[PDB]
RNA sequence: AAUAGUGGUGCUAGCAUUUGCUGGUUAUCCACUUCUUAGAGGGACUAUCGGUUUCAAGCCGAUGGAAGUUUGAGGCAAUAACA
RNA sequence: UGGUAAUCUUGUGAAACUCCGUCGUGCUGGGGAUAGAGCAUUGUAAUUAUUGCUCUUCAACGAGGAAUUCCUAGUAAGCGCAA
């Protein structure tokens, strides 16, 4: 009966549009107080290579990329709501966490 | 309410947010009077949308403009952008259309990119 | 002063060890009637004002 | 401003310890002239002076010149702290002074010249510089 | 005439005559003035103009290049080297601190100024930038009027650098002479006296 | 450290990973790290 | 040191058509300060008739 | 018929102030200010030999006017300048701070500018009644 | 959309004051997405007219248009003696 | 103190440029290249100056012979000071 927060920082766009889809379906089947996902700027990250394995050639580089994805819910339920939903909702390479900050 | 419209212009990474009200007629450059602006050779170049088409349709109006990035040059470029397609919101949500066209074509005929920002992003180097 | 008032008619094509210049067909205003090819250096299209001295010592072509 | 019109009396040779000036300049610019003196040390010393700063060699009064070497042979006298100075904490004597112009060789020579012969209290190894690659 | 107020204290001495058609802010656009025919086309492009500083897109194809207003291509011309490329601003400081010192030397027109001073320097004749294939030579050729213009403005704009290289007298200075030596006919000034010669030795060679 | 493919110089002391660069190439892909522009 | 800045500039001022700095760095003698005072000066004289003027330079003539 | 701060002048506004500051003559002056420049990258003390200890404490006043707080490492990273190296290229200026740590505890001598409990020196209602009220004296300076 | 922002209602300070123009901050509360960020889609095809050419592939002007130089820039693509 | 991250550093108040001045064309206040005196920090340790701030000293250097260029319209050039 507490407000809580749950965010999921993943890295398969395909795959978390399904999770963020059954998390705002099962609760509004059981139509709680929510807001919708806040979707945050991604992240990319990036390193310069040169090219060779020796030294010896013309030169430019390489630049590779990775990029991460993160989105939250805020939420509130009785726990005997939640504590079973965020339990069918697993799937590979996706993170989830919950968090009830309540200051 | 009040009569109120929000326009926004851009140039070279430089915004230029604009509120529209209804009064005696105050326009607000992010706290200040139009007529300081610290690039003293260009501060005609905000008077152009004001010296296009008389100074008499401005006492039932407020203009409060504030900016954000760019340099000391674009955000020039950018404040008149937002203005000069400012008046229009008026006349094309308030006012009718023959009086909406008729500086519509002033200020065209003078200058294009007065409406239309331009289209001249940077580019990338040895890559 | 010797003017000569011209007004290109025709573009041709260029022609040098660059191409840098290019010859045209080129027709005099005070007398209407004077077809003469000219060697004319520069960004050229028509119905140009084209001063001019020496009105008939002209190469009508070029290697 | 105005047209003042003094009477000459400029003096194009100066006498400050073998020092002529052509003083038809500003006097900051007067004496960093002279050697050991530049204008990082000498903009304080026409600060104190306390005249102005805008004048000639033909306005200046007559103990004036008297007076800026004073303070300058008197430094610490007259409030001038330790890092406004070129010679400081001697391996001789520990004391700090300044130096004029046709003195800077001394304390020059005589300083370099034990780290030359003498494999003097730090140079051993600085030895060959100022000797063999530049001396 | 009828100065109208705001809840903004607006000065009235950019209303005067400025909400009237003159339109620039001490001159106006009446004064056309055709010396040469090959002139009547493009430079005088017959729009207003208060600072003389916009975003020309001309660049991108080369007759759109004629229609950019004069007063602006001859700021352009003032980045010279590498000092001065892309201080623009530096540049229409000294343009709007020379009409002034035009207008003031028993003149009526700060602007005829130039533009009878570019009748002169359009280059009639040329040679040609050839050799001939080992034998280095020069032959029959005349010029465009666009790019008549183009080298007509520049070689005037040239001389004031050196004219203002390391003497006391200012570029303001330079320009105020120079251009009223290129309005007449009189050879004196290095604006007009390398123009000529290239012409004399064009009525030789051919 | 000296990881394998004649280097202990190079090494990408970024993001915590410690790899020496010879050897990044031939497992950048499984990190997950590709290229696109 | 005293009629050089007294009789060229006190009785010859109005026979130029402006006035700039260039004219008084005419002498050798007359340096930057001193052709800079000199119509600091005469601006309390009344005969400049200024036109425009900022820290870079002015554009002054005479009455 | 009342303005606020922010329609004067800016380098004027401050001129005509510290003029009146100039005649007021209750500052904190240390000794050392002949010798002490800005910073590290300017290379003279300024020509200005007196009145530069009234500009920069105006300035730094007209600064506050706007912002929220201000603590010293601000105008710190403030005074217009660019540190030259010789001959390596150069760098941003970075300013002095002991001869900002006084002049900010200078006015609080006089009722201007104070701690925030967010952390920073900040304008309360004693420069909002007078710094305006003596901004409202330029006002006059307007004619 | 309190991990972006404005729009009010307030507590609240200036205020020329007199209607007013600048402030005021956690939570004074409510209402908002234009600017912001990220998902889902849309939009440009050389469009439409005028020239030119074996009337063909196309190339030049034109007005519209956020955009008319492959729309701007990159990534990706195996025949060969550097033992 | 604040910050495991649009919240904090950070609006990363960058520089050129911008007004008001001082300066006056001389290799002068342009240009600081070798240097001696000093105070600091980082590690087990800085002499053969690891770097950094003081004051001194200001020495080649007046646009470059014959030759020859990683960089394409927001492009060439300046100006950055982020990893």
């Amino acid at each position: 009966i507490i407000k809580i927060r749950i965010t999921l920082t993943s890295t398969k766009v395909k795959q978390l549009e399904n999770v963020s889809s059954n998390i705002v379906k099962n609760a509004e089947q059981h139509n709680l107080v929510k807001k919708g996902p806040v979707r945050l700027p991604t992240k990319v990250l990036k390193i310069s290579t040169r090219k060779t394995p020796n030294g010896e050639g013309s030169k430019t580089w390489e630049t590779y990329e990775m990029r991460i994805h993160k989105r939250y819910i805020d939420l509130e339920a009785p726990v005997q709501i939640v504590k079973r939903i965020t339990q069918i909702t697993i799937e590979p390479g996706v993170d989830v966490e919950v968090v009830v900050a309540s200051n | 309410a009040v009569p109120s419209v929000q326009t926004f212009g851009k140039k070279k990474s430089a915004t230029a947010v604009a509120h529209v009200k209804a009064g005696k007629g105050l326009i607000k450059v992010n706290g200040s009077p139009i007529t300081l602006v610290e690039p003293e050779i260009l501060r005609f170049k905000v008077y152009e949308p004001l010296l296009l088409v008389g100074l008499d349709k401005f006492s039932n109006i407020d203009i409060r403009v504030r900016v954000t990035g760019g340099g000391h040059v674009s955000q020039v470029y950018a404040i008149r952008q937002a203005i000069a397609k400012g008046l229009v919101a008026y006349h094309q949500k308030y006012v009718d259309e023959q009086s909406k066209n008729e500086l519509k074509k002033a200020f065209t005929s003078y200058d294009r990119t007065l409406l239309i920002a331009d289209s001249r992003r940077p580019e990338p180097k040895k890559f | 002063t010797p003017v000569t008032l011209a007004k290109v008619i025709k573009v041709l094509g260029r022609t040098g060890s660059r191409g840098g210049v290019t010859q045209v067909r080129v027709e005099f205003l005070e007398d209407t009637s004077r077809t003469i090819v000219r060697n004319v250096k520069g960004p050229v299209r028509e119905n140009d004002i084209l001063v001019l001295m020496e009105s008939e010592r002209e190469a009508r072509r070029l290697r | 401003s105005l047209v003042v019109q003094e009477q000459g009396s400029f003096q194009h040779i100066l006498r400050l310890l073998n020092t002529n000036v052509d003083g038809n300049i500003k006097i900051v610019y007067a004496l960093t002239t002279i050697k050991g003196v530049g204008r990082r040390y000498s903009n304080l010393v026409c600060k104190k002076a306390d005249v102005d700063l805008h004048k000639r060699a033909g306005e200046l009064t007559q103990e004036e010149l008297e007076r800026i070497v004073q303070i300058m042979q008197n430094p610490t006298h007259y409030k001038i702290p330790a890092w406004f100075l070129n010679r400081q904490n001697d391996i001789t004597d520990g004391k700090d002074y300044h130096t004029l112009a046709n003195n800077v060789e001394s304390k020059l020579r005589d300083d370099l010249e034990r780290l030359k012969k003498i494999r003097a209290h730090r140079g051993i190894r600085h030895f060959w510089g100022l000797r063999v690659r530049g001396q | 005439f009828t100065p109208v107020v705001l809840a903004t204290p607006i000065p009235e001495e950019v209303q005067q005559a400025q909400t009237e058609i003159k339109l620039f802010n001490k001159w106006s656009f009446e004064e056309v003035e055709v010396k040469d025919a090959s002139l009547v086309d493009y430079v005088q492009v017959r729009q207003p103009i208060f600072v003389a500083h916009t975003a020309g897109r001309y660049a991108n194809k080369r007759f759109r290049k004629a229609q950019c207003p004069i007063i602006e291509r001859l700021t352009n011309s003032l980045m010279m080297n590498g000092r001065n490329n892309g201080k623009k601003l530096k540049a229409v400081r000294i343009i709007k601190h020379t009409l002034d010192i035009i207008n003031v030397l028993t003149d009526q027109n700060p602007i005829q100024v130039v533009v009878d001073a570019i009748t002169n320097t359009g280059p009639r004749e040329d040679t040609t930038r050839v050799g001939g294939g080992g034998a280095a030579r020069r032959q029959a050729v005349d010029v465009s009027p666009l790019r008549r213009v183009n080298q007509a403005i520049a070689l005037l704009t040239i001389g004031a650098r050196e004219a203002a290289f390391r003497n006391i007298k200012t570029i303001a200075e330079t320009l105020a002479e120079e251009l009223i030596n290129a309005a007449k006919g009189s050879s004196t000034s290095y604006a007009i006296k390398k123009k000529d010669e290239l012409e004399r030795v064009a009525k030789s060679n051919r | 450290q000296c990881r394998v493919c004649s280097s202990h110089t190079g090494l990408i002391r970024k993001y915590g990973l410690n790899i020496c660069r010879q050897c990044f190439r031939e497992k950048a892909n499984d990190i997950g790290f590709n290229k696109f522009r | 040191l005293d009629q050089e800045k007294y009789d060229r500039i006190l009785k010859e001022v109005p026979t130029y058509r402006y006035v700039s700095v260039s004219v008084l760095v005419d002498r050798l003698k007359i340096g930057g300060s001193l052709a800079r005072i000199a119509l600091r000066h005469l601006e309390k004289e009344g005969i400049i008739k200024p036109i425009s003027k900022h820290s870079k330079q002015a554009i002054y003539t005479r009455a | 018929p009342g303005v606020s701060v922010r329609d004067v002048a800016a380098q004027d506004f401050i001129n005509a102030y510290a003029s009146f500051l100039q005649r007021q003559g209750k500052l904190e002056v240390p000794g050392y200010v002949d010798i002490v420049k800005t910073s590290s990258g300017n290379e003279m003390p300024p020509q200005d030999a007196e009145g530069w200890f009234y500009k920069r404490a105006a300035s730094v006043a007209r600064h506050i006017y706007m912002r929220k707080q201000v603590g010293v490492g601000k105008l710190n990273k403030l005074y217009g300048g660019a540190k030259s190296r010789g001959v390596r290229p150069y760098k941003h200026i970075d300013a002095s701070g002991s001869i900002n740590r006084k002049v900010l505890q200078a006015l609080e001598k006089i009722g201007i500018v104070e701690i925030s409990p967010k952390g920073g020196r900040r304008i309360s209602e004693n420069g909002q009644r007078d710094l305006d009220r003596i901004a409202a004296q330029t006002l006059e300076e307007d004619e």
